[PDB]
RNA sequence: ACGGUCGAACUUGACUAUCUAGAGGAAGUAAAAGUCGAGGUUUCCGUAGGUGAACCUGCGGAAGGAUCAUUAACGG
RNA sequence: CAAGACGGACCAGAGCGAAAGCAUUUGCCAAGAAUGUUUUCAUUAAUCAAGAACGAAAGUCGGAGGUUCGAAGACGAUACCGUCGUAGUUCCGACCAUAAACGAUGCCGACCGGCGAUGCGGCGGCGUUAUUCCCAUGACCCGCCGGGCAGCUUCCGG
RNA sequence: AAAGUUGCUGCAGUUAAAAAGCUCGUAGUUGGAUCU
RNA sequence: CGGGGAAUCAGGGUUCGAUUCCGGAGAGGGAGCCUGAGAAACGGCUACCACAUCCAAGGAAGGCAGCAGGCGCGCAAAUUA
């Protein structure tokens, strides 16, 4: 059955970006998916997206830009300190200049640099470059 | 993906976006409530009540009209069965399969389908015992099955 | 696939235990039935009393007659076959001399030409074969 | 007993022939099992003692 | 609740295995002294116990508070 | 000195386990050249039988075995 | 005339079943997938240790029947082949639980090219047929949707 | 340590070693969307 | 014997820790005591078991897993200063 809707959203975005598409439809929508997409969006990766509101769980249409190489989810949500973050960074990111490990912390869903800025650890969610 | 079958189909109902009651339906919520009451006093399940109301009375969705679904309406007035509809129908099917097995000994297909049906019965009974619908001592037995029907 | 859940540590640890038990190096080291069969008993060297001298025929591609010593170990009474290099050195071993024997080099595996031998003679009469081959010492009788 | 069955065969005579056949099969299977066990014993003894022959007593001097 | 003035409770915790960075469910059974002042106490509710001197061979804690089950009226 | 208690140990049986001296039994190799008189090539799987093995055969299964030609209708 | 056997051709890129498997007519029994659904419940689900049900053929216990075929076996020729033929092959009730039991290829879910064939269900439509059938319905024709069995094509990627 | 030949990071299971004959099934593992 | 710890070390790990620090246990094997604040003490005592010393044959005495040292065992380890 469908477990981890964010895994499906990221897999569909990655598969559509590999095919060179300009728009992708992901269903169902959720809060975590919209937060993750906003985290990509403020860094200039997925342009801007529509949320289609049925009375069920929603749908999202994302306008791809070609800038994404890979977006990925980490399952299960491991617990990340502020001292294990470097080890995660070297494991998951291609270089020290770009790419994004995404955490969920008590200050919201955000990336690793702003997590280090806010002095909070959290749970791992993804990475995109 | 069916739970006890290898098939998997898409046959279901697609509710519309508009939750509003259409203007051509002149029935009120209360009138639908006594329609439900008189359809339940003759011995109908809530699903049969909803089908009859949809096909002839124009009640597309009773919970959009009245505000409550049929089982809660019947439970408010006390016209609800002591065991729910789907468990009752699974028990009745199990009783029919057991009777056929008693009359026909060499039907191993019937034995297989009976095991599947009673596994469904135990899963649904476990769910209902969790949600305090059934008593915590409720138990489905082979020999005392038809007494529940 | 393999279980990935956050509470799956017991299954991962149990499976890695039971699958470690399939690597024959691990099972050789930990089962203990390979040290109860080892004539050296987990030791690097062992001393023994020479029973006889034997001529071990080499394998099929190399036609020769290598020459070894059949020696009974002092510490446990097990009889083994040790390799003395040459007739240069074989004539330094007489019957009933006390020889210090090592493994041959492949950690319990056989010589590349002669079969059934895993050991080589290092010392005879408490003096080395290298100092006798090179004439640096003589052995007492 | 290689006797072809007759078309006018009666009761208590067919049953005796069938019982004889099943009993014959029974001790035939029993002595086949005994022969197999004896051959297994001989094979294991030969394997162990040939391994002994390759262990020691092999050489010229 | 099968003993005289003594009950058996079960504490469930989640032990951390650090090679795999994972967890495993563990439990500990615990014999505690149930005072007769706690009437209408039944299997499945949450007891808060405090440590005292050894009361028996296996009893070292004593029931202080009882909170009913998640659905029990 | 009676009694109690802790209790090393001793003796007798059964269960075992080890070390030892062992008649005898059944054996491999070195020496005895003393004695008498094969065959399969389609390949397998599961069973059962044939002198034990091999191999053959019975029943069921597989290809992991080398697809040419005729053929839409054309009678209502 | 009788006895038991077995259901050819139709019979397929077909269908059904959890698999093993399933083909003469009619009647009875209870299941079932897919479809259709502006029905009902509201997370009741996915996977399997333990455990349980079925499981080709051969084989084993007991009853019945032995048509054909036929292990072993008896003859004749040259392991091959022929004649005869026991157990078995058949039915009933218990054991056995093994196959190249195959897609040599876990199960559930998502995404990722195209085409048109086919089985079933639903929908829309010119039209032809039940000797220009006097409206509907079955049989065809075109197109669409859903779940299927199964092909061809592709520098998707591997 | 080489050994990503014990693999959590991080291996494999058509043809090379390898997926249970099939289904049900407790324990365990995992579990849709929704509340400033 | 456990731990502090040691080797290796991209990251994760794998292996080791008899051994000078801390804690435990034992003084050939068990058991029971006396004294004392503190021992079930063994460079204290009393038995039994296994060893072993001296003897005028009646008796007496013992415990190096302390420091040296010896024998044995072994592939394997120092001076009776």
């Amino acid at each position: 059955v469908r477990m981890n809707v964010l895994a499906d959203a990221l897999k569909s975005i990655n598969n559509a970006e590999k095919r060179g598409k300009r728009q992708v439809l992901i269903r169902p929508c959720s809060k975590v998916i919209v937060r993750f997409l906003t985290v990509m969006m403020k860094h200039g990766y997925i342009g801007e997206f529509e949320i289609i509101d049925d009375h069920r769980a929603g749908k999202i249409v994302v306008n791809l830009t070609g800038r994404l190489n890979k977006c990925g989810v980490i399952s299960p949500r491991f617990d990340v300190q502020l001292k294990d973050l470097e080890k995660w960074q070297n494991n998951l990111l291609p270089s020290r200049q770009f790419g994004f490990i995404v955490l969920t912390t008590s200050a919201g869903i955000m990336d690793h640099e702003e997590a280090r800025r806010k002095h909070t650890g959290g749970k791992i969610l993804g990475f995109f470059f | 993906g069916r739970m006890h079958a290898p098939g998997k189909g898409l046959s279901q109902s697609a509710l519309p976006y508009r939750r509003s009651v259409p203007t051509w339906l002149k029935l009120t919520s209360d009138d639908v409530k006594e329609q439900i009451y008189k359809l339940a006093k003759k011995g109908l399940t809530p699903s049969q009540i909803g089908v009859i109301l949809r096909d002839s009375h124009g009640v597309a969705q009773v919970r959009f009209v009245t505000g409550n679904k049929i089982l809660r309406i019947l439970k408010s007035k006390g016209l609800a069965p002591d065991l729910p509809e789907d468990l009752y129908h699974l028990i009745k099917k199990a009783v029919a399969v057991r009777k056929h097995l008693e009359r026909n000994r060499k039907d191993k297909d019937a034995k297989f389908r009976l095991i599947l049906i009673e596994s469904r019965i135990h899963r649904l009974a476990r769910y209902y015992k969790t949600k305090r619908v059934l008593p915590p001592n409720w138990k489905y037995e082979s020999s005392t099955a038809s007494a529940l029907v | 696939g393999k279980c990935r859940g956050l509470r799956t540590a017991r299954k991962l640890r149990s499976h890695r235990r039971d699958q470690k038990w399939h690597d024959k190096q691990y099972k050789k080291a930990h089962l203990g039935t390979a040290l109860k069969a080892n004539p050296f008993g987990g030791a690097s060297h062992a001393k023994g009393i020479v029973l006889e001298k034997v001529g071990v025929e080499a394998k099929q591609p190399n036609s020769a007659i290598r020459k070894c010593v059949r020696v009974q170990l002092i510490k446990n009474g097990k009889k083994i076959t040790a390799f003395v290099p040459n007739d240069g050195c074989l004539n330094f071993i007489e019957e009933n001399d006390e020889v210090l024997v090592a493994g041959f080099g492949r950690k319990g595996h056989a010589v590349g030409d002669i079969p059934g031998v895993r050991f080589k003679v290092v010392k005879v009469a408490n003096v080395s074969l290298l100092a006798l081959y090179k004439g640096k010492k003589e052995r007492p009788r | 007993s290689t006797q072809p069955r007759s078309k006018n065969e009666s009761k208590e005579d067919k049953r005796a022939r069938k019982q004889a056949i099943k009993e014959e099969r029974k001790e035939r299977r029993v002595e086949k099992k005994a022969n197999k066990l004896a051959f297994k014993l001989e094979k294991r003894r030969q394997e162990k003692e040939l391994l002994n022959l390759k262990k020691n007593v092999e050489g010229l001097k | 609740m099968k003993m005289q003035r003594t009950i058996v409770i079960r504490r469930d915790y989640l032990h951390y295995i650090r090679k795999y960075n994972r967890f495993e469910k563990r439990h500990k059974n615990m014999s505690v002294h149930l005072s007769p002042c706690f009437r209408d106490v039944q299997i499945g509710d949450i007891v808060t116990v405090g440590e005292c001197r050894p009361l028996s061979k296996t009893v070292r804690f004593n029931v202080l508070k009882v909170t009913k089950a998640a659905g029990t009226k």
